[PDB]
């Protein structure tokens, strides 16, 4: 079985949308 | 099988920004 | 062949500059690079 609890995700979930490399 | 998970979100498009690190990694992000 | 104006095609990415040895840090997904306003920077060897 299972539940439907709902929490926050606060900051979380972030992938590279490209590969492109960056600094600064 | 065996003898606390299921996170799910959904996605939309939204703007980020998101800080690079110097060696090209990513330590902050904010949504707009 | 490097330090010489050489016309380039990478990857299908064409135009015309010197190439020679850099110090970056590319992750392993990452095959181009860019700076803050958008042009090609760096470009990983395909075949070295
Ligand atoms: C790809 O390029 C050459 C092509 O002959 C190949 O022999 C070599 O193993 C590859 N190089 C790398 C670094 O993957």
């Amino acid at each position: 079985t299972t539940t439907q609890s709902y929490t926050n995700s606060f900051t979380r979930g972030v992938y590279y949308p490209d590969k492109v490399f960056r600094s600064s | 099988l065996n003898r606390a998970d299921y996170y799910v979100g959904y996605l939309q498009p939204r703007t980020f920004l998101l800080k690079y690190n110097e060696n090209g990694t990513i330590t902050d992000a904010v949504d707009c | 062949v490097k330090n010489k104006c050489v016309n380039f095609n990478f990857n299908g990415l064409t135009g015309t500059g010197v190439l020679t040895k850099s110090n970056k840090k590319f992750l392993p997904f990452q095959q181009f690079g860019r700076d803050i306003v958008d042009t090609t920077d760096a470009v990983r060897d395909p075949q070295t």
